[PDB]
């Protein structure tokens, strides 16, 4: 009707107002009974879109207006004029330094990504260099690595994800067992380590063909480390074909590092460097970066399977803020219901 | 044995045993008189059962027993129904130990890609165990049957 | 709000102006027709789908 | 690849782990000759004491064909 | 690991047969010795701390160890040796719960004597500390569960020295 | 947007110099080139709906596309694709006889990816339609004119793709 | 393709494309003439190869066709052939392409799990595939059959 | 990603047939023109420093990009944009091998839009950069080569637009 | 891993000379023998696992090492010895592709008598596995390739013995 | 070289050889004869060779043998004359083994900060490489030259 994009914040209010109060009708007839219709369009001209040079532009919806000009807006749909003016006043949302489409769905395998191209709902933040990122810690709230640093080796019972470590002896470690032994107990230790191991690089189980079953066997006698290991299935060329390959750089990147370490990139000094390395040596050398991190060997040592220690606040209200899984008290006055006073008085 | 599961458990724990885990080996102990008299009925009675499951296995399934199959012949139907009772003799050791993982670790680990290599039909293995543990319920009585068929469904859904 | 100098819009692709005057013959009318409809609905409906 | 067959012991400084710890305490491992110089920096910070370190495969002054 | 069950298992998997009489009577015998062997065990869960602690003042307090210059100077390093008195008075209580000693075997005793070789712990000094410790729990459960505790806690000093 | 002479002027411009040695003669090809362009974009313009009919027969009909749970299954679907052929070719035209694609970076290929991509439209297909296209039109009008149309046929396809 | 697998171990060490990788590529390029006739040959007889190759397998593998069977019926000899004519489009696909991820991709990752799920002999529908390249190998010349072989020869080390 | 022969493939696959003659002509396009992509490739890798030195020389050196208060004003913004030419020079070398733009749309252009304008990155500085490497590319090597890279580049540049 | 090829680089190179025609002559050999090295892998990988399955199936099937009481028995140990020997028949088909027997040293050679003393491995039944599996590679490959192939094959067995 | 990158893809992979990868074994081992002429033909013609790319790198970049410069003096342009011979020798390595793995195991690993170090300015080696390139493809035969050349500008692209 007007030919450009919505101008304000107050704008955007009272034009949202009008259609939730009226509809449709109410909503058009305000805006063609404005000052600005009858302004730029008269009674008898065709509304036209103005565009960068038709009049002067504002700085304010720039992008917005950008993008409304072109013929794909009635593909995005998500609203990206009354978005960006709230964002435009409060503070950094939480989202990720190179944009909302590089956080992962936090979910048990796949790495799903928001696309730019199908269903457009890029929102882009400036983050500068040393803006970390607020991330939920999965165990105990004391225990976050941000206030607690020396908290980073303690496991989270009960309140996180399950431990997974060489605490049980590997078959065949020592010559006690001067052979046969058909019935040596501790192998479904190991192999329930291994599984956990093979799910927590690739989130869920594989298939027969794809096990390395060289790095098992040496794993099973002893050779290597469960670090080693877990290098070995992120090294391994199934993991590029899955999640290196198919996705963006960056996307790889910062789903390498939660799968690798249980938590997403703090911000830009984390997601340089591994960009750096990835664009220097490799996608090998990325892996072996993250595992030899320091934040890695203090986490998690040579015997322990990584596991998901830190949360997105988006993702976190993804699992805790549907119909079920979310406790009374979350967002809600909780009255204490009690069994009245005249019938407390009637019981005998 | 579920006291070596219980120890195994409270080590991955980094704890001592639970009261509850030792009134578990206490009930074991006192149930052990009947946990070792289904074993022995098992073990004096081994033989029939083992013949008319796989008799009702071979009437079920009998593509197996087909020529260009994997149990066709003398040697072939000797050698499956030995593997059925040394399957039988499993499930012997697994309810008296009271617990599925030696049955879980002396025959069914690397069984998949023992009989991928033997060609053996894994799902005509699944329905032999199944049929054994339709021949055991009805030699044995209603709650025998019940106690004894968390083992035998222990090894079907292993099987498959 | 704001000033745009009078050199700008002398070369950045003026949109075409339709206004409907009462007495225009029919092949303007219909172009101002199907100028409106393709600024309501940001493409050609009455020539794509009739 | 080139592979060292290493054997090192490493203490606890920090804490008083609960858990069982000699299989991480006390070690023999197979690390890769790319990732030997950041592995036993990483265990020689941390302050362990190696001891022992052979070549488990290949052999010394390889000029080509050693991976 | 194996315990006496599993241990009747594996004679019998060698031998590929079923249970005989003799194996019968052994798990008869295991289970007759199943009552006392939980409640031994029961008694060192409810006792752990407190045995340790009277072993450790019999045996090694008020000594070189102890002493700056000794082993147990640094409080890291006596917080270490609890730990030690506690891994082994538990794997000791797992032992004499299975019947056997192959926990020992393959867990406790697969590299201990030489990681004590390399930091520096008196073998002879632990020895002393691990017969304290069965000093303790045998005055504890009494004489009857306690000679299969001894045997488990001295096969740990022959496997240690 | 802008053509091959806005290309011109814009690259002189900023060098700050004259049209020197080469910006004269891609100038005089592009002059040289315009009749004949021109004469092209007559033909496609005439024939403009015989194109779009020949590449659906060709490339489209008869297939998983156009039977049901295809992308072009219900009358809106196939009106809308015939407005997308006629829109490339259209555009085609245009980039043709301005001698460069910045019109078709501009008002084809800045939204034609998440348009699809939202909508669900093959991308395959889209580019086996454009194909079928650039055949149709290399048949019609000519091969010199043909290859002419077809590099920014197979842009547009590039920018599917 | 081959291209492909090379690009990607190229962007894996973020590296451009050695010589040998390019050498590899234009023999390719040159020699695809080859299996650009290999699969023209293919999808000129496709019906023989699948005709020829069930036969041989109805007659090597009976049980497969007999009662209790997986293939047993006329619609499951009708599912058989289908998939023996999607593992011979397939073929047709990796002897265009030059490199076997796209047969991979297509119908080597989850087929035990796909074809156990079906209760589908694994190692009958490898002589299924290997009778196919029989059939294939006897209307082909020596070298195009011997360069062609080696895709079915894939096919059988993942299924087998 | 694909190439144009699994493209042909996957196309085919989709569709549920074998290839027809069609897909057989486009294999033999593919075929054909293998040779100029890998000697191009090859010259590529060559000059793969060199092509962005002088393309960054030729657009960017000595402006306000590199003036203080520009985004390449510091030398970590000079190395991340000389990391970025480096980046595309390399991706569209790989989609001038494979004959197709879908490698630039699952690693490159995904979201680097909105990485770019959560940067604060000019797109127009960097599509200036895309275009020098454009020119210093079809100058080293050759003609159609120099064709099949400006497609890529400007396919970058479009995703970036 | 060290084959002919990169031997006669290494040679050259441990007196930094150039290659000379001595090397040029085993070099010439190797040229020569790979045709017949590229039948039999092929020929190797064609028959992979029913090459393990039948020698598996006349070798040691329905014999004392696979019934109770022997080391094939359980199924686990079942499994690991056909991994095993699965494993020695494709690293010494390795071996025969490179010519050399280095990777057989470098990958499978390495710590695997003593790994077999410790487990009880019986040396003399996996010798005669290793043979079954030679003569049924030489009724299969060839004469002189299943001789050819059996030079790695008894250097391996050897090393293992 | 070639065959040991395929044989140590495949042991990664934990597979056999491919076809790709076989045919690929195949033609080299055929094409070796003509890479063991374009060996002796470098052998042969090694000195005129790097003489004249030497001479032409000096008289291109004369801040080399200017004072000041990196090779100041008639001992040192001799020893970037036997680095110019220890590159000659490693193409004529990477053309016998088909693989640029032996110019990587020798004489790529770490020559930026080498010649960081040195002072050596890598792009003018680089250049040196380039003068070695042209005038041994002015030398010898074309369709060899472009053989050489592959590996000879794989070198140059690590060099710059
Ligand atoms: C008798 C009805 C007349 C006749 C028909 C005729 N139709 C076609 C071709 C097509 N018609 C359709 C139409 C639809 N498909 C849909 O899904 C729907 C909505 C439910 C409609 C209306 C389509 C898609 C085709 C193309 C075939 C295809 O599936 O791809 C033809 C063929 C013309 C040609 O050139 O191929 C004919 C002959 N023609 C008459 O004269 C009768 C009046
Ligand atoms: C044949 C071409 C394929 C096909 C197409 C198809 N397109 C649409 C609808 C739209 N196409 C566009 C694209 C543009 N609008 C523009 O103004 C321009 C530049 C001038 C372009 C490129 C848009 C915006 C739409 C949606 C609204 C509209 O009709 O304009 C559809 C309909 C989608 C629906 O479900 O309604 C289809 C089906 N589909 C195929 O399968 C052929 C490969
Ligand atoms: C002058 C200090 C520098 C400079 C300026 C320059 N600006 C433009 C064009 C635009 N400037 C704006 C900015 C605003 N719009 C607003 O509404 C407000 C706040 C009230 C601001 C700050 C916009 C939107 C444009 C585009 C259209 C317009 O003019 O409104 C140009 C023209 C670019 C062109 O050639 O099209 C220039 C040159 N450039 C310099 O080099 C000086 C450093
Ligand atoms: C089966 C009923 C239908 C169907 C299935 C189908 N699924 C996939 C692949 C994926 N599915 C998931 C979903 C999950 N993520 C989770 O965290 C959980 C719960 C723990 C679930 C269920 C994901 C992430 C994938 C991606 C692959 C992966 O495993 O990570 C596919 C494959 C699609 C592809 O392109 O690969 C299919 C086909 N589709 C049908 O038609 C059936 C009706
Ligand atoms: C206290 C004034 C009120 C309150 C607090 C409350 N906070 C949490 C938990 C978290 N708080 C944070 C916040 C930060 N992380 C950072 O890195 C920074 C900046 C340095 C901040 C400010 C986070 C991330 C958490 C999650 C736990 C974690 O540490 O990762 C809780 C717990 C929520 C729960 O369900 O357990 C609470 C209750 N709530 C009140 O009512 C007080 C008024
Ligand atoms: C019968 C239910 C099915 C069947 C049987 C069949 N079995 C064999 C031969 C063997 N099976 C095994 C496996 C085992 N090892 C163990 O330790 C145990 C018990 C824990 C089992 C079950 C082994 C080792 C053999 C070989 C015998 C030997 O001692 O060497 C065959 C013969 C295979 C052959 O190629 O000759 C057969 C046919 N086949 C079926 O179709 C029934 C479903
Ligand atoms: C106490 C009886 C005597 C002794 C103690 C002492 N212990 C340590 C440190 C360690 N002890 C172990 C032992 C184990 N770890 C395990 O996982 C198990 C089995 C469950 C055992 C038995 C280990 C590994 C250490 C190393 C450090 C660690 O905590 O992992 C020390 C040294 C502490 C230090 O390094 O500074 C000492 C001194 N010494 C005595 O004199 C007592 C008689
Ligand atoms: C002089 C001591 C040496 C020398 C210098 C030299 N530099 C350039 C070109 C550039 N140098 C920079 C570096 C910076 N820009 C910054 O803003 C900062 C930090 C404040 C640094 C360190 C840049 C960006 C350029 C590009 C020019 C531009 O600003 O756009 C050259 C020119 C090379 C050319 O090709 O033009 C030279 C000659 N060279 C020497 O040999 C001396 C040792
Ligand atoms: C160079 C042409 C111009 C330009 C570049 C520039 N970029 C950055 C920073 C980043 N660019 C990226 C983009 C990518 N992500 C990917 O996955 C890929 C490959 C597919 C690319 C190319 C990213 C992630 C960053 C962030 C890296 C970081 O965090 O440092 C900068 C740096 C800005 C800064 O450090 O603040 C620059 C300068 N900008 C220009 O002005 C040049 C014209
Ligand atoms: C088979 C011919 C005979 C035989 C074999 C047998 N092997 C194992 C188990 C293992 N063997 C290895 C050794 C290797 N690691 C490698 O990477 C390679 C190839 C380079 C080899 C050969 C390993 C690691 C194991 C697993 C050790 C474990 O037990 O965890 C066993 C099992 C021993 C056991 O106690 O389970 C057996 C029985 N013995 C025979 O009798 C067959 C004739």
């Amino acid at each position: 009707i007007l030919g450009r994009g919505p101008s304000s914040r107050e704008e955007v209010q009272k034009y949202f107002s009008i259609v939730s109060s009226g509809g449709l009708p109410a909503l058009v007839d305000a805006l063609v009974d404005s000052q600005e219709y009858a302004d730029y369009f008269g009674e008898e001209t065709v509304p036209y879109l103005r565009g960068l040079g038709v009049e002067a532009q504002e700085c304010r919806n720039w992008g917005m207006q950008q993008d409304l000009f072109s013929y794909s807006a009635p593909f995005r749909k998500v609203p990206q004029f009354i978005t960006t003016f709230a964002q435009y006043d409060r503070p950094l949302p939480d989202q990720h330094v190179y944009g909302s489409g590089n956080d992962p769905l936090e979910i048990q395998f796949g790495a799903i990504f928001p696309k730019e191209t199908r269903n457009p709902s890029k929102r882009p933040a400036p983050f500068n260099k040393d803006t970390k990122r607020i991330l939920i810690h999965r165990g105990p709230a004391v225990n976050n690595q941000v206030g607690n640093p020396s908290a980073v080796g303690e496991f989270p019972g009960s309140l996180g994800a399950k431990v997974f470590r060489l605490n049980g002896g590997l078959p065949g470690a020592k010559v006690g067992k001067n052979t046969g032994t058909s019935v040596k107990f501790g192998e479904s230790s190991t192999q329930a380590l291994i599984r956990a191991a093979y799910r927590q690089v690739f989130g869920r189980d594989l298939y027969e063909g794809q096990r390395l079953s060289v790095a098992e066997i040496q794993l099973e006698n002893g050779d290597i480390s469960v670090r080693e290991f877990i290098k070995r299935l992120a090294k391994s060329e199934l993991f590029l074909k899955l999640y290196w390959a198919p996705h963006y750089v960056c996307k790889a990147i910062e789903y390498m590092h939660r799968r690798l370490l249980g938590r997403p990139t703090y911000g830009r000094q984390e997601m340089n460097q591994y960009f750096d390395i990835a664009s220097k040596q490799g996608f090998y050398a990325v892996v072996e970066a993250m595992i030899d991190s320091k934040e890695y060997s203090d986490a998690f040592g040579e015997d322990t399977v990584p596991y998901e220690r830190y949360l997105t606040p988006g993702g976190l209200q993804m699992r805790s803020a549907r119909v079920g899984s979310l406790r009374e008290d979350i967002g809600q006055r909780v009255d204490k219901e009690v069994t009245p006073r005249f019938v407390e008085l009637g019981q005998v | 044995s579920i006291v070596t599961k219980s120890i195994v458990n409270a080590d991955a724990e980094a704890r001592y045993l639970s009261p509850g885990e030792l009134d578990r080996i206490k009930a074991f102990v006192t149930g052990g008189a009947a946990r070792l008299r289904i074993a022995e009925t098992l073990t004096g009675s081994r033989e029939t059962i083992v013949k008319q499951a796989g008799d009702r296995l071979f009437q079920k399934r009998p593509d197996i027993v087909s020529p260009g199959g994997n149990a066709y012949g003398e040697e072939m139907t000797a050698t499956c129904l030995r593997d059925m009772d040394y399957y039988l003799r499993l499930v012997t050791y697994g309810v008296v130990s009271g617990d599925v993982t030696p049955i879980e670790e002396i025959g069914l680990v690397g069984v998949r890609e023992m009989y991928r290599s033997l060609g053996t039909p894994i799902e005509a293995v699944a329905q032999s165990v199944r049929e054994m543990k339709e021949v055991a319920s009805g030699l044995m009585s209603s709650d025998d049957a019940a106690e004894a068929s968390a083992y035998f469904d222990f090894v079907i859904g292993k099987m498959s | 709000g704001l000033e745009l100098p009078q050199s700008y819009f002398n070369a950045a692709a003026k949109r075409q102006k339709y206004a409907m005057k009462p007495g225009l013959s029919a092949l303007e009318k219909n172009a101002v027709i199907k100028a409106a409809y393709r600024q309501i609905f940001e493409r050609d409906i009455t020539k794509a789908y009739s | 690849m080139r592979m060292f067959r290493i054997t090192a012991c490493v203490p606890s400084q920090t804490r008083i782990r609960t858990q069982r710890e000699l299989q991480n305490t006390y070690f023999t491992k197979l690390v890769p000759y790319d990732n030997w110089f950041r592995e036993q920096q990483r265990i020689m910070k941390m302050g362990g004491k190696i001891v022992k370190v052979e070549l488990a495969t290949g052999r010394p002054g390889t000029n080509a064909g050693l991976a | 690991m194996q315990d006496a069950i599993t241990a009747v298992i594996n004679s019998a998997d060698v031998q590929g047969k079923y249970l005989d009489g003799a194996a019968m009577d052994k798990l008869k015998s295991y289970f007759a010795s199943g009552e006392l062997r939980v409640r031994a065990a029961s008694v060192i869960s409810a006792n752990a701390a407190t045995i340790v602690k009277e072993a450790v003042a019999k045996s090694l307090l008020y000594s070189d160890v102890t002493r700056p210059g000794g082993n147990m100077y640094t409080t890291r390093r006596y917080a270490a040796c609890i730990r030690d008195l506690d891994y082994y008075l538990r794997y000791a209580t797992y032992a004499m719960l299975a019947g056997d000693a192959s926990i020992l075997d393959e867990r406790v005793l697969n590299g201990l004597k030489e990681t004590y070789n390399s930091l520096g712990v008196p073998i002879s000094s632990t020895v002393q500390a691990i017969q304290a410790i069965k000093e303790v729990t045998a005055s504890l459960v009494g004489a009857d569960a306690g000679k299969e505790m001894g045997v488990y806690l001295d096969y740990i000093c022959s496997g240690l020295s």
